[PDB]
């Protein structure tokens, strides 16, 4: 089982409980057959300088082998002061200080989230944070690790767990460097994988009838009509959630209300308002 | 004499929280807290369409958005002058309730009960401190450990409970301001009840038990964390359509003393924050928002509230204590079974035992129960097909505030509305109340205080520190915002 680091920056933990919900594998089967999670600063036992402390070993054992998760945006301004993590040796650990650390030497980057990817709501418009997305920040400071991006405001557990199995196995079949090319290549591209989020809502919608009918909901309990006027935002979002459906398949943000289009780069500035055409 | 531990990052909560601890005599007696992430909430939802409120205030935190996106409709509805029907004010409760439970059960299993099991031998269960204090047998460990594994798929379907009717868990779709966006069918009625059935068992037959099965092995944790011995709650939940009932009531209690609750005692002081000095003191209503990372002195991002000055205390403990409910009966057996103690209300705990360590792992214990109670209530107050939502308009100019509380306890919005765009909107969330820095008389924060007089017999494996805080199921995301 490979070592993966979760590091949580200006994230709301909720790309951590979307995973806890995954069905089949079980959150449980993952941790204990899949990878061996090595830090989260969320679930894990010990604490502190110790807990870093173990990551470094880990990190330092494992150079180019661990997978390294990135949960929430990267805050550069103030010096990296909007988003501490750590404290080790007496010095206190940035994100923009732990990313340097870490990045370089990564098999590859998960950044997992829509704040991870692009940035999203703590780089949106009235944020005074520098928040920025990781891809974007590797660059801007010479790493050249592979960067994999798996949005979602949250995503579903099965973007995330789907994109590890699918690297994985994309290593077995051709060792690393290898698999990390072919896992590159089935991403569009806004560094996500084609598998999850290579179709539209909206080309896909049942209510699509609906929608080119003409008929639209005037109240959100109307389940009848196409829910465009009530600001549907599936035109422009590039996701499966249409097929695989939400928590265990009971409902999804169509059927209940609209898409607010959480898995695009733009989001939420972009996407808002949320319920207006 | 003073040797001074610092705990960066404590795990098994949520969000960045750095404890810092001053030991003498194998004792706390000093403590500070810094939240060291920071998004500011307060100024991105500035300028938006209202409405938008509903969606950006839920990703402050992804454990407990519904208690987010409940505040924040509540204001809205306020702003807006709508009525939501009778069938969406339970619409909503069912959401809510759905995921106190899923938040309950997650912090003991998963977040604190490491404190007291040794899960596997598998990362990330270890690395772990040598001397970790962990006192159950290998049988009780075990069993610990089978039920922490069987939790996983409890809290998951309390999100299934949630998605219903919410339409996604993390972060809802069907909490709008006018109420709920979709009407119980039927059909879905018996989705949730099912899950729910299966969740009732879980709760009243093993997390309830184990909480007192494993509280009377470590019946010294009783006796520390008194804090300033103050409770907060501010009523959530709504029973009629008037704002009178509600399934917790509002009320403060400190020193020995009930009042009544006031939302205008109500003021956010930054001294020891990192926010410009000129904003501190303010009420929520007249709050401003502006980050000073550089401030010297100032070591969180969580301002520091006082309710008429005092540092009070938030969540099942504070919440239970005002209320003083009725204990539930799995308690009141084990009570005398292992404590060998005889309680019917809640406050025949005592104010030293409630309010300690593991006192506030049990109300959160005995509060989930509480809730099964609730929502196995509204499952017969729902009325399938009824309308949940009306569909109001936009106020050019109005203001709005939300109470409730949140699994962690009480939270409020306040939004202020101009030219139709928000103008104005604060947010005094549970963790502020819990997690704050001292204040500008150098009152300490309900925890910071908690801290005061924890055993850390072992500079080396401080576990206690950490244990203390997790009781109090922090949330730093909810705390800074
Ligand atoms: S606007 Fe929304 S409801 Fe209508 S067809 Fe597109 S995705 Fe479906
Ligand atoms: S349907 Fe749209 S709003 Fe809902 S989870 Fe998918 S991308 Fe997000
Ligand atoms: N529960 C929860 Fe989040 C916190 N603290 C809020 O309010
Ligand atoms: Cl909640
Ligand atoms: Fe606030
Ligand atoms: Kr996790
Ligand atoms: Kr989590
Ligand atoms: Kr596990
Ligand atoms: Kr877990
Ligand atoms: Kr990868
Ligand atoms: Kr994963
Ligand atoms: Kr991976
Ligand atoms: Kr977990
Ligand atoms: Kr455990
Ligand atoms: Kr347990
Ligand atoms: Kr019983
Ligand atoms: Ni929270
Ligand atoms: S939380």
């Amino acid at each position: 089982r490979p070592p993966v680091f979760w590091l949580q920056g200006q994230g709301c933990t909720g790309c951590s409980v979307t995973l806890l919900n995954s069905v089949h594998p079980s959150i449980a089967d993952v941790l204990l057959k899949v990878i061996s999670l090595e830090f989260h600063p969320t679930v894990m036992a010990w604490e502190g300088e110790h807990a870093i402390e173990h990551m470094r070993k880990v990190a330092e054992k494992f150079k180019g082998k661990f997978f390294l998760v990135i949960e929430g945006s990267v805050p550069v301004e103030a010096d990296g002061k909007y988003c501490i993590i750590g404290e080790a040796n007496h010095h206190e650990i940035s994100m923009v200080d732990a990313l340097k650390e870490f990045g370089p030497n990564a098999a590859a980057v998960l950044a997992v989230g829509t704040c991870a990817a692009y940035g999203g709501i703590p780089a949106a418009e009235g944020s005074e944070t520098g928040a920025t997305a990781v891809s974007k920040f590797l660059g801007d400071n010479g790493i050249k690790t592979p960067v994999v991006n798996i949005p979602g405001c949250p995503p579903h557990p099965d973007w995330i767990v789907g994109t590890v199995v699918l690297a994985l196995d994309a290593i077995k079949k051709n060792g690393l460097e290898g698999g990390l090319a072919e896992v590159v290549k089935v991403l569009d591209s806004d560094g996500r994988p084609t598998p999850f989020f290579g179709r539209n809502i909206h080309e896909n919608c049942p209510y699509l009838d609906k929608y080119d009918e003409g008929v639209m909901s005037a109240t959100f309990t109307d389940k009848v009509g196409c829910r465009y006027d009530l600001g549907c935002k599936g035109p422009m979002t590039m996701a499966d959630c249409f097929e695989r459906k939400w928590n265990g398949g009971v409902n999804w943000c169509v059927q209940n209300a609209v898409c607010i289009g959480c898995v695009e780069p733009d989001f939420p500035d972009g996407k808002s308002p949320f319920y207006q055409a | 004499g003073r040797t001074t531990i610092a705990i960066d990052p404590v795990t098994r909560i949520e969000g960045h929280l750095k404890a810092e601890v001053v030991v003498e005599n194998g004792k706390v007696v000093d403590a500070r807290l810094s939240g060291g992430m920071y998004r500011g909430f307060e100024t991105i939802l500035r300028g938006r369409d209202p409405r938008d409120a509903s969606q950006i205030v839920q990703r402050i935190c992804g454990v407990c958005p519904t208690a987010h996106s409940t505040a924040s409709v509540l204001a809205l509805d306020e702003a807006f002058g709508a009525k939501v029907p009778n069938n969406g004010r339970i619409t909503r409760n069912l959401i809510f309730g759905a995921n106190y439970l899923q938040s309950h059960i997650l912090h003991f299993y998963h977040l604190s009960a490491q404190d007291f099991v040794q899960g596997p031998d598998t990362a990330p269960f270890v690395p772990r401190f040598p001397k970790s204090d962990l006192r159950l047998s290998k049988e009780l460990n075990k069993a610990g450990v089978d039920q922490y594994i069987e939790a996983l798929e409890v809290r998951r379907i309390c999100h299934e409970m949630v998605a219903l009717f919410g339409g996604r868990m993390p972060h809802v779709q069907g909490q709008v301001v006018g109420g709920a966006t979709e009407i119980p069918t039927k059909e879905k009625l018996v989705e949730y009840a099912a899950r729910f059935k299966k969740v009732r068992d879980f709760v009243e037959q093993k997390y309830v038990p184990v909480v007192y099965t494993i509280g009377s092995k470590y019946k010294d944790m009783f006796k520390v964390g008194q804090g300033f011995k103050a409770a907060l709650c501010v009523g959530a939940f709504p029973l009629d359509n008037s704002g009178k009932k509600h399934l917790f009531m509002p009320g403060v209690y400190a020193k020995g003393k009930d009042m009544p609750f006031d939302p205008s005692k109500i003021k956010e002081y930054v001294k020891y924050s990192w926010f410009a000095e000129e904003t501190t003191g303010l009420n929520y209503k007249e709050g401003k928002t502006i980050p000073a990372p550089d401030k010297a002195g100032a070591y969180s991002f969580v301002k520091a509230p006082r309710y008429d000055g005092l540092s009070l205390e938030v969540g099942p403990l504070a919440r239970m204590w005002v209320n003083n409910p009725e204990l539930s009966p799995v308690g009141k057996k084990l009570l005398k079974d292992l404590f060998g103690i005889s309680a019917k209300k809640f406050r025949d705990l005592g104010e030293e035992a409630a309010f300690s360590l593991m006192g506030r792992h049990v109300a959160r214990a005995e509060e989930t129960y509480y809730m099964l109670g609730a929502i196995e209530g509204w499952l017969k107050e729902i009325k399938a097909g009824e309308d949940t939502v009306v569909m109001p308009a936009v106020p050019a100019s109005a203001e709005g505030t939300g109470f409730t509380e949140a699994p962690r306890g009480s939270l409020l919005h306040y939004v202020k509305v101009k030219d139709s765009k928000i103008d104005n909107y604060q947010i005094v969330s549970a963790s502020l109340w819990n997690c704050n820095p001292r204040d500008d008389m150098g009152q300490r924060g309900a925890v910071e205080e908690a801290l005061i007089g924890i055993p850390v017999d072992d500079i080396q494996n401080p576990v206690n520190v950490a244990r203390l805080i997790r009781a109090f199921d922090p949330x730093l995301a909810c705390a800074v915002h």
